[PDB]
C-alpha cells in the first residue's frame, strides 16, 4: 500500500480493531468449548442409562415371554402398550450456537396408548421407560455435534486472524513506518542542509568579494 | 530492499514496454525463472497479433485462458489461506488442478539442464494447449457426468484412472529439444491424442 | 503543583509532544472521545488512566484508611464490566451468570452516577468515597477479593 501519515493511520486502527476482535473471538470460542465439554460429560454420564434401562427392558421382555410364551409381533409389533413414537423438535440457542431440542413420544409429546399385552405394564415400565434416555441421549449427541462444529469454525476463524492478518498488518505498519521517517524525515534534513550549505556558500563568497575591494 | 517504490524503479517502469518483474519468494522456492505472473506485464502483446495469428489461431486463445486460470488461482489462495482446503467447488478444484501443473511444469525451468537450457516457442504452445486441453476436458465432465456426483466431484476418481496422462503431462517438459524437432512434436501430438481418447471415454463410461 | 493540560493531535500518544512529555511527568489522565460522545461530562477514561505516584497521595493520616483498596476495587471492577459487556455483546447475554449482570450494571451504575458529574457538584473526597462504597456493596462481601480483611467489616455494613 503507499505510505502515508493518514495510510499509518488507518493501518493502526486497523490493528487494534483486529486485536480487539481476536480476543473476542477468543473468549466466545473458550465459551463455547466449555459448554461442549460440559455436553461431552453429560453424554457420558448419560451413555450408561443405555445399559440400565437395556437391561431392565430385557428383563420385562423376560417376564413376557414366560407369562405369554411367543410375543403376537407382526401386525401391532406387540412387546409394548406405549411409545407410539412420534418426534417433535425444538431449537434452543446457547452461546449463539441453534442447539437443537427433542421430544417424542413417552419422553415427551406425540403419546398413545392402547391396551397392551400380559406383561404390558412392564414392559412399558422398562422397555418404553428406556425412550426417555434415549431421547436424553440423542439430544445431547445432536448439541455436542452442533458444538463441536461450532467450536471448530471458530477456532479456524481465531487462529487465522493471530496467525494470518494480525501478522499481515504488522509488518506492513513497519513498512509504512520505515518509509514516511526513515526516508521523507531523512531527505527533509538533508534538503535543509544542502540549503543552508547554499547560503553559507553564498555569505562566503560576498565576504570575499568584499574583503578584494 | 525489492522493494518497487525505488526512484530508479518508478522512472523505469514510467517508459519501459515489457517488464519482467521477479519475485524472491519464488527465487526462494527455488522456482528459477522467478518471474511473477501476476504483477508482470506486457504491453506488446497487441503487436505481435499478426505474428500469433500467422503461427497459430489457437494460442492467441489459450494464453487468455492461462491468465484468466492465473487469477482465478490466485484468488482461490487468498480464499483458502483463512477458510480452508475444505467446501472448495470441484469446479475450482479443478482450476487449482492444471494450474498447479502450469506452476511447476509451464512456468517453471531449471535453465541448466539439457532439456531447459533452450525451448522452442512452438513446443511451448503445445504445452500451453495440453494444459489448456485438460482444463476444459474436466470442465466438460464437471458440467455433465450423469449426475451432479458424476459430473465434478469426480476428480478424486480422475486423478487415479487417469493419472498415467497426468504423469505425462507433467514430464513432458523433461524432453530436450535437441533429440529432434519432429520427435518432440510428435509426442506432445500423440500425447495430447491420448489424453483426449482416455477422457473423453472416461466421461462417456458409466456416464 | 502542575497540571498542565496537553492537546495531543490526531488524537494519537505518537505525538512528539505528548511522547516527550510522557517521560518527564509521572501520569496521564486521558480526556476519551467515545465518552464524550457517550454524553458523560467528565470523559477521563479512568481505566487508561493513572498516576505513576498515587501511592502517596493515599494514607492514614491524610485522606482515609480504604482509600487504595477501594481504588483497586474500582478498577478491577470496571475492567471486569467492560470484558463483561463485550462477551455479552457475542454470547446473546442469555448464557451470562449472576455474577456477569452484576457487573453490567455496576458498570452501568459507574458510568452514568459516578463518572458523570455535574459541572458544579462539588464532592468532598470523603462523600466521593462514600459514592465508591455505595457502588461497591452490590457485590457480596466475599466477592469484594481485592479488599483487604478489616475494612470489609468497618464499611460494607454502610
Amino acid at each position: 500500500v503507499v505510505p502515508t501519515v493518514t495510510m499509518l493511520g488507518v493501518m493502526k486502527s486497523r490493528l487494534v480493531g483486529a486485536t480487539r476482535g481476536h480476543a473476542l473471538l477468543k473468549k466466545k470460542s473458550d465459551a463455547l468449548t466449555v459448554q461442549f465439554r460440559q455436553i461431552l460429560k453429560n453424554i457420558v454420564t448419560t451413555k450408561e442409562s443405555m445399559g440400565e434401562v437395556m437391561k431392565d427392558s430385557s428383563f420385562a421382555l423376560i417376564e413376557a415371554k414366560y407369562v405369554a410364551g411367543e410375543n403376537i409381533k407382526h401386525i401391532v409389533l406387540e412387546n409394548v402398550q406405549n411409545a407410539s413414537i412420534k418426534v417433535r423438535s425444538r431449537q434452543e440457542n446457547i452461546a449463539g450456537v441453534k442447539i437443537p431440542k427433542f421430544e417424542y413420544f413417552t419422553d415427551g409429546e406425540t403419546k398413545n396408548d392402547l391396551t397392551g399385552l400380559a406383561r404390558g405394564g412392564q414392559q412399558v415400565q422398562q422397555c418404553r421407560a428406556a425412550y426417555v434416555k434415549a431421547i436424553e441421549l440423542l439430544v445431547e449427541l445432536a448439541s455436542l455435534q452442533t458444538s463441536f462444529l461450532t467450536l471448530d469454525e471458530a477456532i479456524k476463524t481465531t487462529n487465522r486472524r493471530v496467525n494470518a492478518l494480525e501478522n499481515v498488518v504488522k509488518p506492513r505498519l513497519e513498512n509504512t513506518i520505515t518509509y514516511i521517517k526513515g526516508e521523507l524525515d531523512e531527505l527533509e534534513r538533508e534538503d535543509f542542509f544542502r540549503l543552508k550549505k547554499i547560503q553559507g556558500y553564498k555569505k562566503r563568497e560576498i565576504e570575499r568579494q568584499l574583503a578584494s575591494s | 530492499g525489492g522493494d518497487f517504490s525505488d526512484p530508479v524503479t518508478s522512472a523505469t517502469l514510467s517508459i519501459v514496454q515489457v517488464f519482467w518483474g521477479l519475485d524472491k519468494k519464488l527465487a526462494q522456492r527455488k522456482h528459477f525463472p522467478s518471474v511473477n505472473w501476476l504483477i508482470s506485464y506486457s504491453k506488446y502483446s497487441t503487436a505481435l497479433e499478426s505474428f500469433y495469428e500467422q503461427f497459430d489461431p489457437d494460442f492467441i486463445n489459450i494464453r487468455t485462458k492461462a491468465r484468466e486460470v492465473l487469477q482465478r488461482e490466485d484468488d482461490l489462495n487468498e480464499i483458502v489461506q483463512l477458510v480452508g482446503k475444505d467446501a472448495l467447488a470441484e469446479g475450482d478444484k479443478i482450476t487449482l488442478e492444471t494450474a498447479k501443473l502450469l506452476r511447476e511444469d509451464y512456468l517453471a525451468q531449471n535453465a541448466f539442464t539439457p532439456y531447459d537450457k533452450f525451448c522452442p516457442f512452438y513446443k511451448s504452445v503445445w504445452m500451453m494447449r495440453n494444459i489448456i486441453h485438460f482444463y476444459n476436458l474436466a470442465n466438460q465432465a464437471v458440467e455433465k457426468g450423469a449426475g451432479m456426483d458424476g459430473q465434478k466431484i469426480t476428480y478424486t476418481l480422475i486423478k487415479h484412472r487417469l493419472g498415467d496422462l497426468f504423469y505425462r503431462l507433467v514430464s513432458q517438459k523433461f524432453e530436450d529439444p535437441a533429440e529432434g524437432e519432429p520427435a518432440l512434436v510428435a509426442k506432445f501430438k500423440k500425447l495430447h491424442e491420448d489424453l483426449t481418447a482416455g477422457f473423453r471415454a472416461l466421461e462417456d463410461e458409466t456416464r | 503543583t502542575q497540571i498542565p493540560i496537553l492537546t495531543m493531535p490526531n488524537d494519537d500518544i505518537t505525538h512528539p509532544t505528548p511522547d516527550l512529555t510522557g517521560y518527564i511527568t509521572e501520569g496521564q489522565i486521558y480526556i476519551d472521545r467515545q465518552l464524550q460522545n457517550r454524553q458523560i461530562y467528565p470523559p477521563i477514561n479512568v481505566l487508561p488512566s493513572l498516576s505513576r505516584l498515587m501511592k502517596s497521595a493515599i494514607g492514614e493520616g491524610m485522606t482515609r484508611r480504604d482509600h487504595s483498596d477501594v481504588s483497586n476495587q474500582l478498577y478491577a471492577n470496571y475492567a471486569i464490566g467492560k470484558d463483561v459487556q463485550a462477551m455479552k455483546a457475542v454470547v446473546g447475554e442469555e448464557a451470562l451468570s449472576s455474577e456477569d449482570l452484576l457487573y453490567l450494571e455496576f458498570l452501568d451504575k459507574f458510568e452514568r452516577k459516578f463518572v458523570a458529574q455535574g459541572a458544579y457538584d462539588s464532592r468532598n473526597i470523603f462523600q466521593s468515597l462514600d459514592l465508591a462504597w455505595t457502588l461497591l456493596r452490590i457485590f457480596p462481601r466475599e466477592l469484594l477479593h481485592r479488599i483487604p480483611g478489616k475494612t470489609l467489616d468497618q464499611y460494607y455494613s454502610r
